[PDB]
């Protein structure tokens, strides 16, 4: 689906303008979509500074782009309701010379178009293009494409699809709007000669005996085992025992030896491109509660020697023995290595160890809050319609307390998951500004794949706004101090605002597909940050 | 004393002639090409010519001195085994009498810097000392000689000396060598050859070509000092030169002490034949 | 292990001369290595047509290349036994601006050098370059790399390894002469912005439900099952029921 | 004592070279001396980059400098034992253009030189210069000057002083090595037209009714009082009637969770890192919370982005307590104090705030306050000792200090001695720890840094520091002595017999609230090698 003519290519970074007719929410979402391009591809964007071709983003009628670089510079529209990252990514893919997937030359081999079900005068939106206009980039037709239209696109009758896959299973998958597909990234990379990406700095799953160029200290006491998932009940997080002879994790046993023995897993030297990174990883602490997993940063001393040590975070063994997600905010502007000190506390009281797998280091903010629901498939079956789960309170950079309500079975639609943000009361509230006026809320259901390019996470975005009100609170703003407006929860000793967010954030079938429930659990990220500075 | 330019048309010819005389004088090693004149200075004596003191930058060519070629008859050697360095020489000239003569010289030479070679080409066969402590270089030259004796039924040959050596380890231990031979005399030709072992296959190769003044040459370890004086006397030495003349009339030359490089002109050193920082001397 | 300066990068196709001093076996081994480059990367080769820089391949002494594009055009040598495809590939990776893997700036984290066991006069072949000279291409040190030297390289004693992996398993692996490693390709592709191999036209293992964009005809009677490898003997070939 | 010729005045920054013949300790101690110049004056220093004149610091025989800018660049010598802050400041003041204070033209009015007690061949080391060569900068003779000689300087008979003040009390004061004196900074300011420092970013004792331009929140429930010491402040301790001022937030009344913001002026950081020092009390409830915040620029030039930086809670100690918060601001900002009421029913008190100081420097890595220190000196036998809580450095090395409040080695001296403690990280750290510069500083406790003359001793942990015979700085678990006192294996202690004399500790506000504040840094200087 790529525009063949190489004159239609951009030269990165794409210079861009955000017009002020964009709502703050739309400006913020466009920057979030650029961070996904910068994280999954070599595509980059810069603020406009007098270039001949550029993108201007505007809130016009609907949500659309010219295709490829128009050398005079060009509009992208993001009309009201198009703020979600996947729609922005779809439009930016049009500006990056892509057509819709169902417009491929060969599309008739892969999809049926029910022409008589299309609204009159809308048949053209399904025009294919010939191979003179467009390359396949030597890639198959991809039903999971972000460019692909949803089954109900321009349809006469709301019960009846316009477009269906000739492989009938993909009826349920065409027009996913989670993220870029794996093949959409493949095509974008084949179009723009990308290989690296600006914002994935490292990752490791240990599947290779090379251990991702990690090294083991010798000024430490012992070593982490490169533990094989073959041992019973003791699988890796990458594959969770799915592949025999081939799941791997680092394991530091704490069951024997002295207390305060340690092993420093040490990463290969890294050269950050930004002033901030987020080291994500998966770990277990089945050993003693006095065991410490400590994350350390070895950084350059400015002499070219990565010998300086900086403790960044500590983790400890709760009663939860299952694979936990971690995030550590690193702030490295000079070459550095991420490190894991395993530490034995009380081996006389350890029957296990510390474990690591699925490490991912991105040059991004971390998710501000991270919530995990254990045994989700079992929760989702057991829970009635309209029942709820509530996330533990988290504090944003500014100290606003907040949480997410998950209603596993949406009462508003069968087979959908409803996921809604609220501000919590918290220790800082008495000095924060109210109502929250410009804090963007990004909620993401993490696709648990270590390689970010492989991940196709689901994400929905809104900005807490003066317009958000209810009669339940005498028509006042929902984002005012939760003691004054919210409702009390002994469940954390908090007030919580009225909760805003989406009935059907995601469907159960969509969640089951793509291995979102990798361990049969569900991991939700939340960000909640002021975007006022984009005004 | 008159300091002179290294690009001067007389100095350029004199340096070439002096280097050719040094190559002819040498009983062993290789013909040297003049990379450039490096310093030049002159003592003037009116009508009966002048005495020139020259410093040179020089390179080792593909011809052993027993071949008796001039250095213009010889090619540039490969970068990964180039020998480079500097000569000081004392040379009388009198073009009206057609009298030209190398009085004395000394030269310091080195193999090209092993680090700078590695950086330019990591797999290139690094050059090494040719002395008898290297048993495996002797095995290489004797294997290539044995192959040459097996190939050549008309005559058989014996190893005199190994003149150059290098090795590489990529496919396995791989030695490359040049060496001198005699029949079974003055050494009759220069051989070139190799020995390589893999863990399984083995290779040998060979090709062979059949063919006083005070001074010296030294081959030093790699990274150019040069000791030279016919006299310490600040007055200079009245050295006999009568034997240079076609009728050997009574003639003696005042050799002053070697003019020091602190008296260099901005016209020194000259333009190089090979300016590569690997093999251009300091 | 890649030379940082972007001027040292070729522009494809690399024009080549094969010198007539090369045996037929060496000329054919070179063209076979080119097919592997074209097959595994966007690196391409063309016969010479008067370009400013080019490789000339030679049967000179030893098997060696200058590193990166010398803009005058450069020798590569392929002495006896370097006719092996992987040794041509190694020398062409030097020509494509790559240093040996044990010459990485961080190499001492991954391999021991037994300086005492190196032949006197050859310790410099284990020099390591600073990070101003070379990139890591954001890649780990790779024991499986074609650019790595085997354990018995430049050694005094045939039984004693000059170089060994600090993870001791890899002593049995370092300096393989099979092919490019996966990280050697990952590096080569990062170095030259290669996204598509010249000759890999298609491949498919059916691991994905879109069956690699194959389709089933309708003129035929019936369809092939996309089969789940789950039945008792009926495993796939990709994973063999692993 | 300033060189009159204006051609001899440096133009800042002074470019410097630290010659490699300097030990690491000297290199680090010189970089520390530069920080004191940038903190107390408009003098500044830069790495050398080919400039015409420059200072090259070298380990030659003893301590010396040519006086003023030599326009071809010049040496400064820092020999053995010369590598202390005040000794380096003395030699840099020579290069800046100052002679010794007893070389003033009018010195005879202020000091006696006992010529007969000077060593033979040293008489010219006590020369005085005319007012053509020098300038008083219209300042009095300063006995406290860092450029002044100590009484026993260059003497024959070690018992007998060479130089004495005519006012005999000053004889103990003369030749101080704490640091620059107020007059020395004032003379430096006049010589180099200095008006402000480079790394004193703000300070506030509240003595002025405008509260140093601080502002109170309206997006909060309540206000801090500007309280009048009618219960006293920290700047004066009630010494002066009607002038003791400190911010107070009462927590004994109202609901809990009630709060007040006090916010600074908007401040324009010249470096990436700052230290907000202040003094505080939390006499109220244990659940009261003193939270330091930053309102930084939101990147649109509007100072509104909050960032919570530290929380302080209330201990049984209700005496003034010293706080430090590392700020990491690179864009204009306000530092803020949220005072918060927790459980007013169980508060009889409140939160207090005085003597705030903001510097563009690292915060002290460890800070120990020894209370009622006059009482400690009266209570404590010679060779009895006190030991700090176990600090941790930026690299995670556990460390502390030993204080011997009455030195066994001489009457009327403290010994302060650093030691490395075992800590939760040791198993991953390198051993011995070396190239780590210890700076121990007795804080002078002026709220204005220029007024402060803190006493500071520096050394670098080294392989040469071995106690009969393994390095003292080797791993504490196996070369340290165990302490049930903190469950720590504290190591052998190194430092200074006579860090400061009691008779000097009585003065200069080292014991401002009758308590002694010791700072420690323990920072790697290997990157100076
Ligand atoms: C030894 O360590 C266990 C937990 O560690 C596990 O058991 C060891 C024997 C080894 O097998 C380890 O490898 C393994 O991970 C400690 O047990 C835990 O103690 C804590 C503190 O008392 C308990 O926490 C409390 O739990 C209640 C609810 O049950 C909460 O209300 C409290 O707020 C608090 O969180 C925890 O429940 C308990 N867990 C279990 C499984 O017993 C044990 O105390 C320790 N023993 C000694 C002597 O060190
Ligand atoms: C009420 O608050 C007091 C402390 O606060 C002080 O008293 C209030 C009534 C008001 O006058 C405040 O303005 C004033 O600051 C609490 O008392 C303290 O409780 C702690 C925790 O139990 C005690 O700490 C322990 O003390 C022992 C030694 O006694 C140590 O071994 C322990 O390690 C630990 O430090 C503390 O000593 C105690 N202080 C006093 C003076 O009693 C009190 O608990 C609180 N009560 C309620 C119901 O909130
Ligand atoms: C992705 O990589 C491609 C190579 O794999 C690049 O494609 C090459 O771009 C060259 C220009 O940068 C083209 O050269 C021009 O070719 C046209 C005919 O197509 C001639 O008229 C021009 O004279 C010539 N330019 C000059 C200066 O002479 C190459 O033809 C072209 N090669 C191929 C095989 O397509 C892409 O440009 C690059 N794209 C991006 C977005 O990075
Ligand atoms: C592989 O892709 C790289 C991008 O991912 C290309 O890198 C870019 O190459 C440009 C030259 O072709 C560089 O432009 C130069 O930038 C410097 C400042 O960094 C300026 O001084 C130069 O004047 C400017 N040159 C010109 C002609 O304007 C880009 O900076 C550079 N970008 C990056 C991120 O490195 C590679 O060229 C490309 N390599 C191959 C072999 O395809
Ligand atoms: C839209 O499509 C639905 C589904 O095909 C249509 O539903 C049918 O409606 C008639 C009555 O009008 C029923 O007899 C059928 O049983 C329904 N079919 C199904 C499968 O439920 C609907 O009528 C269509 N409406 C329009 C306006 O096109
Ligand atoms: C490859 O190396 C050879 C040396 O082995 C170079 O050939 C020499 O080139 C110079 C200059 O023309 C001549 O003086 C020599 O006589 C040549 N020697 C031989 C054996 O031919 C050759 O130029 C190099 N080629 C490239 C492309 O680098
Ligand atoms: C090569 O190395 C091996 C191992 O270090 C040497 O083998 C030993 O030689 C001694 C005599 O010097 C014997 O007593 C041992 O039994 C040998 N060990 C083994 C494992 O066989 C060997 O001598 C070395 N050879 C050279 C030429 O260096
Ligand atoms: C710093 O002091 C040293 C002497 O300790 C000076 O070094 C001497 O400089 C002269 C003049 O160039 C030389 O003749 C001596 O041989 C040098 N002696 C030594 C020990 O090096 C140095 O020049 C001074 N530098 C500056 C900038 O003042
Ligand atoms: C240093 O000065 C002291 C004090 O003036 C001298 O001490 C006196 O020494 C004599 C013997 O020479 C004794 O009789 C006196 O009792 C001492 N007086 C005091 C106050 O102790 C001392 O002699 C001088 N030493 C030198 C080396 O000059
Ligand atoms: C998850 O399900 C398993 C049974 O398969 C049960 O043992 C475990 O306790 C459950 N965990 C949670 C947190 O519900
Ligand atoms: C300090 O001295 C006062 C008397 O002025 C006494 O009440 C108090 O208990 C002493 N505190 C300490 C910590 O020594
Ligand atoms: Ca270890
Ligand atoms: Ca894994
Ligand atoms: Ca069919
Ligand atoms: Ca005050
Ligand atoms: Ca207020
Ligand atoms: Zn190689
Ligand atoms: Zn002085």
């Amino acid at each position: 689906n790529g525009l063949r003519d190489p004159n239609t290519r951009w030269t990165f970074p794409i210079p861009y303008i955000l017009a002020d007719n964009l709502g703050l929410n739309a400006k913020g979402a466009i920057l979030y979509a650029f961070e996904m391009f910068r994280l999954k591809s070599c595509v980059d964007f810069k603020p406009y500074e007098g270039e001949s071709s550029y993108i201007i983003f505007q809130q016009f009628d609907g949500c659309w782009s010219e295709v490829g670089d128009q050398h005079v510079g060009q509009n992208i529209s993001i009309g009201q309701g198009c703020a979600y990252k996947a729609i922005i990514e779809h439009e930016i893919l049009h500006a990056l010379g892509f057509y819709h997937e169902q417009s491929r030359t060969d599309r008739d081999d892969y999809v049926n178009i029910w022409w008589d079900q299309i609204l009159s005068g809308y048949q053209h939106n399904f025009d294919t293009y010939d191979d003179s206009l467009i390359t396949d980039l030597n890639t198959p037709y991809d039903y999971e494409s972000l460019m692909h239209y949803q089954p109900f696109s321009f349809n006469k009758n709301a019960s009846v699809p316009t477009i269906t896959a000739k492989i009938p299973e993909f009826n349920s998958i065409i027009g996913q709007r989670l993220d870029f597909s794996a093949i959409d990234l493949e095509r974008l990379n084949r179009m723009y000669n990308c290989t690296t990406t600006h914002t994935l700095l490292d990752h490791c799953t240990f599947e290779k005996a090379n251990i991702c160029g990690m090294i083991q200290g010798t000024r430490d006491d012992t070593d982490w085992a490169h533990q094989d998932s073959a041992q019973a009940g003791e699988v890796d997080h990458t594959l969770l025992g799915q592949c025999t002879g081939a799941g791997y994790f680092m394991q530091f046993s704490t069951s024997s030896g002295s207390a305060e023995e340690a092993a420093l897993l040490e990463s290969r030297i890294l050269y950050p491109k930004r002033k901030q990174q987020c080291l994500q990883f998966f770990y277990k602490m089945t050993g003693s509660p006095s065991d410490r997993l400590v994350v350390w940063v070895r950084r350059d001393d400015s002499t070219g020697n990565v010998r300086k040590l900086v403790k960044v975070q500590t983790f400890q063994g709760d009663d939860d023995h299952n694979w936990k997600i971690a995030h550590v905010v690193l702030k490295e502007e000079q070459k550095f290595r991420y490190l894991f000190q395993g530490t034995k506390g009380d081996p006389q009281n350890s029957t296990g160890g510390i474990y690591l797998d699925d490490i991912t280091l991105t040059e991004t903010p971390c998710p501000t809050g991270v919530w995990t629901v254990r045994n989700f498939s079992q929760v989702l079956e057991n829970t009635s319609k309209g029942d709820k789960l509530q996330s533990p309170r988290f504090y944003n950079s500014e100290g606003y307390g907040f949480g997410v309500t998950l209603y596993p079975n949406s009462r508003e639609s069968s087979g959908y998951l409803r996921l809604a943000f609220h501000v919590c009361s918290g220790e800082n509230d008495a000095i924060l500004e109210w109502p929250v006026e410009n804090r963007q809320v990004i909620i993401t259901i993490l696709d648990q794949e270590p390689d970010v390019r492989n991940r196709m996470s689901s994400s929905m975005v809104f900005t807490t706004s003066k317009s958000h009100t209810s009669p339940a609170i005498n028509d006042t703003v929902i984002w005012d101090r939760p003691s004054r407006v919210g409702t009390y929860h002994t469940d954390c000793n908090c007030f919580r605002s009225i909760d805003l967010g989406w009935s059907g954030f995601i469907s159960h079938q969509m969640l089951k597909r793509r291995s979102f429930l990798k361990n049969d659990d569900l991991i939700i990220f939340v960000d909640f940050e002021d975007i006022t500075h984009l005004s | 004393l008159l300091s002179r330019g290294c690009n001067d048309s007389d100095v350029l010819a004199v340096a070439g002639f002096a280097l050719r005389d040094i190559n002819k004088d040498r009983k062993d090693g290789y013909v040297l090409r003049l990379n450039r004149v490096n310093d030049a200075q002159e003592y003037r004596r009116g009508g009966l010519g002048s005495l020139f003191y020259l410093t040179l930058d020089v390179l080792e060519t593909d011809c052993h001195v027993l071949r008796k070629k001039a250095w213009q008859d010889c090619g540039m050697r490969i970068f990964f085994e180039s020998v480079y360095g500097q000569c000081k020489a004392i040379f009388y000239m009198n073009n009206p009498s057609r009298v030209l003569y190398l009085a004395a010289y000394n030269c310091t030479l080195r193999p090209v810097s092993k680090k700078k070679i590695y950086m330019t080409c990591p797999d290139c066969p690094s050059s090494i000392p040719t002395d008898s402590s290297n048993h495996q270089v002797l095995e290489a030259a004797t294997e290539s000689l044995a192959k040459y004796n097996n190939e050549n039924t008309s005559k058989q040959y014996s190893l005199f000396k190994v003149t150059r050596a290098s090795s590489q380890w990529v496919v396995g231990p791989s030695y490359f060598v040049e060496y001198l031979i005699k029949e079974s005399s003055v050494p009759v030709g220069l051989c070139k050859g190799s020995l390589t072992r893999t863990h399984w296959e083995k290779f040998v190769s060979v090709t062979c070509d059949f063919f006083g003044p005070r001074g010296s040459v030294q081959y030093l370890p790699d990274l150019f000092p040069v000791h030279l004086d016919l006299t310490t006397n600040p007055q200079g030495e009245t050295l006999d030169i009568s034997f240079l003349f076609l009728e050997p009339m009574e003639e003696k030359l005042v050799v002053l002490p070697f003019p020091k490089e602190k008296a260099r002109t901005a016209e020194c050193p000259g333009p190089a034949q090979n300016a590569s920082p690997l093999v251009l001397p300091p």
